[PDB]
């Protein structure tokens, strides 16, 4: 049969969002804006004080998510080819670093909301790309044998879910489902939101989770890490000391959480 | 007073206490950072207590003479140190995951003794909480390092002492207890919020306390027998209106009929009330309600104030009830409290024979010997199974 046989920056941006979110990973390069700067940091802190204030008024995901989602093609856009707003997103979060690191109050309120945007983002995905950004991230499934041995159980713990958080109320529909899913093995402290609640099935100090949820560690993981780097970031806030141009702007920032 | 300073200088095993909350027979943080707490006859109260060896240990407790002493926290840095430093500065680490559970939470069924009195007949109440709780600890949990307490009076403390027990932070205790938590409201007026199918706890929690459900509840305490009891906390738990009101009507046309008839009416009158094709739906329903009244009857109760946090202070064990007297010793699902060594008894078998050996505490001592021994054994293997992974 026939056959036949700085740009850097950019291409790293481009890096970035193939996945469509981040987990934030890497230091920023090049230059910007002292303007860009201020607007695109205020641009993301609406965003993030519209989730907390919906948060404090204890309204649900898809109501949040009613709220927010109009506000990204004005203020922090999503799901976009446009090198601008893939270095806007970057730029705002790395910024607001800066700004809340000073703190644990500052700290847990930035993570808090970061982390329920992170959340709202991944919703918007399709599947196959929360696949790719997952398998990205370099995030053990059971053998079919383990399965087998634990089905009684694990259809008894994800039936009432089947029903109520995928909509199966047949239980032909449930049964069938069950067949074609995926369980993971972990240890029972790494999901204990799940455990009390009484959504998995817990052998011997490990926690059996089908592929359908866990997006809880995912969205903790993003949270335990940009917490671990806003302790590193207000390690050497000494050194963002040497440019006052950008302190005031900080001041800006932080006097709308205090 | 003296009963006291007798007990701490002659009976209470400080060595075998030492071993178990410093996990190594020579000393370590995990006592020297540990918070105990005194309390004293005067009505005095003193937290932040820590001891530097088990002769240390021994020592303070002689010389202060409490009426009972109280286990809390490892620290970061040692309590007895709290003057040289702020209080955000002094903070836990890890602490041993305890559960409590007391007798008078079951007064809702008991009928035999209520309050803080008890007998061998409602402690079945306990053994079976600490049965259920023993299998989730070990199948659910994976733990093997615990060690059931009685508090003296009228109830049993679990103490687990497990690696990954006692790293468990106040967030993962409060869903440790919520897993472990199935009747989480004790009102008597309304059905078991639990979602069906069963979670696998649930159902093998229930399967295993079926066997007993007639013995204690229907024969034992009866609490049902009385109709007004019965309406009051039997019927509320069932499905259907018109059931509830059928049985209401008829025990109250024949009245103190038992909890054995009254469980065999609610059969009785619901197959006669449900012919029809629903028949199977109505029969299901009815097999769910009594099957969460198992569950409301003899599911483990628990104190949540005693796991909620990890700088909890409570009741250590072989310490002394100030109203009863008893000791209070380890234990096992066989216990019942009239088996309980008493400080008066004890003192009288040390005058005659002057060998703790010899007395009735012995036995108590021994099982701690033997958990202590164990868990000194399983800590050092978690030790080299740690630096075998590192390398």
């Amino acid at each position: 049969m026939f056959r036949q046989s700085s740009e850097e920056e950019k291409k790293l941006y481009a890096r970035l969002y193939e996945s469509k979110l981040s987990f934030y990973d890497l230091p920023p390069q090049g230059e910007i804006t002292l303007e860009q700067f201020e607007i695109w940091a205020i641009d993301r802190l609406k965003i993030l004080l519209e989730i907390e204030s919906c948060l404090s008024r204890n309204k649900s995901i898809k109501e949040i998510e009613t709220i927010i989602k109009p506000q990204f093609q004005k203020l922090l856009p999503f799901n976009t080819e446009s090198l601008e707003d893939r270095k806007k997103d970057y730029y705002s979060h790395f910024i607001l670093r800066l700004c809340f690191c000073r703190s644990k109050e500052l700290r847990e309120k930035f993570v808090r909301a970061e982390t329920f945007l992170f959340k709202i983002r991944f919703n918007m995905l399709t599947s196959t790309d929360q696949t790719k950004f997952v398998q990205s991230l370099d995030l053990q499934f059971i053998s079919n044998e383990e399965k087998a041995e634990l089905s009684h159980q694990l259809y008894q713990t994800v039936s009432a879910s089947l029903q109520f958080q995928l909509n199966l109320n047949e239980e032909h529909q449930r049964k069938q489902y069950f067949q074609q899913e995926k369980f993971i093995k972990l240890p029972f402290e790494n999901v204990i939101e799940l455990v009390g609640n009484r959504l998995v099935f817990l052998k011997d100090g490990y926690a059996y989770l089908p592929q359908f949820q866990q997006l809880n560690l995912l969205s903790n993981e993003f949270a335990s890490k940009l917490n671990q780097e806003l302790i590193k970031t207000y390690q050497y806030l000494p050194r963002l000391n040497e440019d006052d141009r950008l302190l005031p702007i900080l001041n800006h920032l932080s006097s709308g959480y205090t | 007073s003296s009963d006291m300073e007798y007990y701490y200088k002659s009976l209470y095993p400080f060595k075998h206490i030492f071993n178990w909350l410093n996990h190594s027979p020579k000393p370590s943080r995990d006592m020297i950072n540990r918070e105990f707490a005194m309390a004293f006859r005067s009505g005095a109260y003193k937290r932040y207590n820590s001891f530097n060896s088990v002769q240390d240990f021994k020592a303070q407790i002689e010389k202060a003479n409490p009426d009972r002493f109280e286990i809390g926290a490892i620290y970061n840095k040692p309590p007895r140190e709290r003057d040289t430093l702020l209080k955000s500065e002094l903070k836990a680490l890890e602490k041993e995951l305890v559960f409590d559970i007391d007798m008078d939470d079951y007064d809702a069924f008991r009928t035999c003794c209520s309050g803080a009195q008890v007998c061998s007949k409602c402690w079945k109440f306990i053994s079976l909480a600490m049965k259920i709780t023993n299998t989730a600890l070990r199948e659910d949990f994976g733990y093997k390092d615990f060690i059931w307490v009685f508090s003296g009076r009228r109830g049993a403390h679990c103490w687990v002492s497990d690696k990954r027990a006692r790293a468990l932070t106040d967030v993962q205790r409060r869903n440790v207890l919520d897993y472990v938590n199935v009747i989480r409201d004790r009102n008597t007026d309304k059905r078991l919020a639990l979602k069906r199918p069963y979670h696998p706890h649930l159902a093998r929690s229930l399967e295993q306390l079926k066997p007993f459900f007639v013995s204690i509840m229907l024969e034992e305490q009866n609490p049902w027998e009385d109709d007004q009891h019965a309406i009051q906390t039997l019927l509320p738990a069932l499905y259907d209106k018109q059931l509830i009101d059928s049985l209401k009507k008829y025990w109250l046309d024949n009245p103190r009929r038992s909890s054995k008839e009254k469980w065999n009416d609610i059969d009785q009158i619901a197959t006669s009330l449900f012919k029809g094709p629903k028949q199977d739906s109505h029969i299901i329903k009815l097999r769910e309600c009594k099957e969460d009244l198992v569950l409301m009857t003899l599911y483990p109760k628990l104190d949540v104030e005693v796991t909620k946090q990890t700088i909890h202070l409570l009741k250590a064990p072989f310490c002394i009830h100030p109203a009863t007297g008893n000791v209070c010793v380890p234990i096992d699902e066989s216990f019942a409290p009239e088996k309980a060594p008493k400080l008066i008894d004890l003192q009288t078998e040390m005058e005659k024979n002057n060998d703790v050996s010899l007395t009735a505490l012995q036995p108590f001592i021994n099982q701690f010997q033997a958990y202590v021994s164990s868990l000194l054994k399983n800590e050092l293997g978690s030790v080299k199974r740690e630096r075998e992974d590192d390398d």
